[PDB]
RNA sequence: GGACUUUUACUUUGAAAAAAUUAGAGUGUUCAAAGCAGGCGUAUUGCUCGAAUAUAUUAGCAUGGAAUAAUAGAAUAGGACG
RNA sequence: GGAUAGUGGCCUACCAUGGUUUCAACGGGUAACGGGGAAUAAGGGUUCGAUUCCGGAGAGGGAGCCUGAGAAACGGCUACCACAUCCAAGGAAGGCAGCAGGCGCGCAAAUUACCCAAUCCUAAUUCAGGGAGGUAGUGACAAUAAAUAACGAUACAGGGCCCAUUCGGGUCUUGUAAUUGGAAUGAGUACAAUGUAAAUACCUUAACGAGGAACAAUUGGAGGGCAAGUCUGGUGCCAGCAGCCGCGGUAAUUCCAGCUCCAAUAGCGUAUAUUAAAGUUGUUGCAGUUAAAAAGCUCGUAGUUGAACUUUGGGCCCGGUUGGCCG
């Protein structure tokens, strides 16, 4: 069907999303320590068992 | 430190049977330096363009200073 | 026994029969006919670099409504003209015209990809500088 | 024109990329023996995989076959030597079984901790790579060393470094240099 | 040494067989991928284990088998032995 | 007969009419050098091999030849063809599919460095020569090992647990903590020795070298397949996503971001090809009434295939290798 359509709007939404800067955060350990940090988080102490389990829970 | 060593039956014996870079390391032999390896090659190739001793070719090219 | 000869001396027939019937295999057929070398815009190779002629407004297929930003490209080694897609958002701002671009396949083995009709290629680099990199802030587009 | 330098890869990778059960089972193993990689598990499974293959093939052969007896015993005696294989099950129908942890349990990473000396699997790691401890007077910085079980008795701190005693070292001697300089003349 | 022998397939064992690669034994390259080293002493005048084995399939050669499947024979007797 | 080192239609003379083919000759294609081998792991297979070893062929394209034991040689010559360089215009000269290096070509690939110390080769030869070869430089081709942190104390909090009439925190650690604590090491830097032909790195090792401004890990993804949010902001069938199914037209679990989370991690994404998944090429092992597929019918050569039957049964002997009960 149609081939020449308007090019004017190219980049529209990315150009108009309000920029918010990355916020400075504690540096996460790289390597074995991160695996460790996962292990103790995922298994040892756990967190919440509600209904099954949850990894990245929001306002629950 | 694991390593290797030799002991010759005399110092004359060593000097004749030893790699010449070792006698250098020790100081039993002087390092006589020469032109670059690719400098020598170039010298040879230049020499190849001359048949004979060539000092006779120095006079005939001196005649060119006239003509 | 339904067809195939079970005999101990029938090896020839059994070979020849398979040979014949391989041609009904799409992949086998392409490979021997040399379709890649003969047809197809790329020489059979993985990428091809070419030059931008015009910037197209190709409209999406149904049930989708959009305008997909694409460019008509003339491959250097060929002369073959090809329309390719310029991925992500903006990025058609990076291209312009008579520019050098690096085209790559769309993954579908020929076979144009999405709601984008007839476009079998996509842009990877422009002016040697890699659309991805341009798109974030990482690199900048060269002089001329 | 030189003979090719030969090489081989020491690991294999799981086909199903996301399997929640395998992942959990994987992490625990790492979190226990103190591994930074899934590859450090992948490697062992690959080594184990080839061993089981050899074992498998040997079993199909007739009992008391010359190849089977020779190669079979070698595999067994190798496995027993390092301490993966139990003395009680020596006959290789158990090498067919085995399992991963039996290999992991023998790493110098783990032996240094199992013996005390560390009191963490992670403290174990850092000590080893830091040019501490040893087998002989020979230092070993690789956590994967696979203690040979008759060398098990000789795991101890190095003749060098502190903890085996040498000299406190730059981080400590720095403070000792700040103690006598600030407080004294 | 003489005098003659119906033709094949299949299977067995063996000879002839480059190395590197593969499988694989031995050996603690600090581990490992590797390498083919090395290991012991009187470490002042030497002792010493190694550098295996397997695969190598069609064809050709050599040998054992005689089931399976072919081939040839004696009927115008122009048959067989002496 | 001639010719060759020599067999031979290799060539010539005379004579004859032969030679190959559906068991596929002849011809065509090959983005074809052959092989040892490579990739893919139930097996049977499939695909690949320009390229470290072996064999062959070539030296811009053809032909011809000198030398010699050996060449139809090309870092030898002669001629033609195509390139192409120097000049005083008369003439003369070149052949990188050797090492580096340049242009062109493209998706696609490194230094105009050092040395004969090793590995070996050649010569009249222990010595000379060797861009063979080694050395370093460039180098995320592929391959191996594996740093980016370890340990306490303390501040509430908890789950344990003995007691619970009821305050609870007490010593066994689970750790989330926005103040703390001294310990440790190489990444780098660097005397020195080691290393090396001489250097460089490595292995050693004085002096230095860690607290968040760091010596600060990435690359993709978070609707389904598929592991991880229905969080907040933005846009409003636009911009864009999306291998495939599908998202976006104003509360978007797919876009643009912030936060948080997942997977692999010194690596991870993409494109193209191939292999496994594929019993969707099927010998093992497919399907053909209606899903793709039995020729309208019968004859029939090539091909494949093809009933049963011919020394079986019984007797005697010899000596091997496992395994038992015993040693
Ligand atoms: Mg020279
Ligand atoms: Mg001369
Ligand atoms: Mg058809
Ligand atoms: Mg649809
Ligand atoms: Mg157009
Ligand atoms: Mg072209
Ligand atoms: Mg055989
Ligand atoms: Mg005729
Ligand atoms: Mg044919
Ligand atoms: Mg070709
Ligand atoms: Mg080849
Ligand atoms: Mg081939
Ligand atoms: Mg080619
Ligand atoms: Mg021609
Ligand atoms: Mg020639
Ligand atoms: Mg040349
Ligand atoms: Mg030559
Ligand atoms: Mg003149
Ligand atoms: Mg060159
Ligand atoms: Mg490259
Ligand atoms: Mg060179
Ligand atoms: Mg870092
Ligand atoms: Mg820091
Ligand atoms: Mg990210
Ligand atoms: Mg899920
Ligand atoms: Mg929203
Ligand atoms: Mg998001
Ligand atoms: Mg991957
Ligand atoms: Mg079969
Ligand atoms: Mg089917
Ligand atoms: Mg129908
Ligand atoms: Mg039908
Ligand atoms: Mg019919
Ligand atoms: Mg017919
Ligand atoms: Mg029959």
């Amino acid at each position: 069907a149609k081939v020449h359509g308007s090019l004017a709007r190219a980049g529209k939404v990315k150009s108009q999303t309000p920029k918010v800067e990355k916020t400075e955060k504690p540096k996460k350990p790289k390597g074995r320590a991160y695996k460790r940090l996962l292990y103790t988080r995922r298994f040892v102490n756990v967190t919440l068992v509600n209904g099954k389990r949850r990894m990245n829970p929001g306002p629950s | 430190s694991v390593g290797f060593g030799l002991v010759y039956n005399s110092v004359a014996e060593a000097k004749k049977f030893e790699p010449t870079y070792r006698l250098v390391r020790y100081g039993l032999a002087e390092k006589v330096e020469k032109a670059s390896r690719q400098q020598r090659k170039q010298k040879k190739n230049r020499d190849k363009k001359i048949f004979g001793t060539g000092k006779r070719l120095a006079k005939k090219v001196a005649r060119r200073n006239a003509d | 026994g339904k067809g195939k000869p079970r005999g101990l001396n029938s090896a020839r027939k059994l070979r020849v029969h398979r040979r014949n019937n391989r041609w009904a295999e799409n992949n086998y057929k392409k490979r021997l006919l040399g379709t890649a070398f003969k047809s197809s815009p790329f020489g059979g190779s993985s990428h091809a670099k070419g030059i931008v002629l015009e910037k197209l407004g190709i409209e999406s297929k149904q049930p989708n409504s959009a305008i997909r930003k694409c460019v008509r490209v003339q491959l250097i080694k060929n002369g073959k003209k090809v329309t390719a897609f310029v991925p992500n958002d903006g990025c058609l701002n990076f291209v312009d015209e008579n520019d050098e671009v690096l085209l790559a396949g769309f993954g579908r083995k020929g076979k144009a990809k999405g709601d984008i009709p007839g476009v079998r290629f996509k842009v990877v680099k422009v002016s040697g500088v890699s659309l991805l990199a341009l798109w974030k802030e990482k690199k900048e587009k060269p002089r001329s | 024109p030189r003979a090719p330098r030969t090489y081989s890869k020491t690991y294999s990778t799981p086909k199903r990329p996301y399997e929640s059960s395998r992942l959990d089972a994987e992490l625990k193993l790492a979190g226990e023996f103190g591994l930074k990689n899934k590859k450090e598990i992948y490697r062992i499974s690959f080594q184990l995989s080839k061993i089981r293959r050899a074992a498998r093939d040997l079993l199909t052969r007739d009992e008391k076959d010359p190849k089977r007896l020779f190669e079979g015993n070698a595999l067994i005696r190798r496995l027993v030597r390092v301490g993966v294989l139990s003395e009680d099950k020596k006959k290789l129908d158990y090498v067919l079984a085995l399992k991963v942890e039996d290999f992991l349990e023998r790493r110098l990473q783990t032996q240094v901790y199992k013996l005390g000396l560390a009191k963490s699997v992670h403290h174990a790691r850092v000590l080893i790579t830091q040019r501490h401890i040893a087998v002989g007077k020979q230092i070993v910085n690789i956590p994967s060393f696979m203690v040979r079980l008759d060398s098990e008795k000789h795991i101890d701190f190095a003749p060098t470094s502190p903890f085996g005693g040498a000299r406190p070292g730059r981080v400590a001697r720095r403070n000792a240099a700040r103690k006598a300089e600030a407080s004294g003349e």
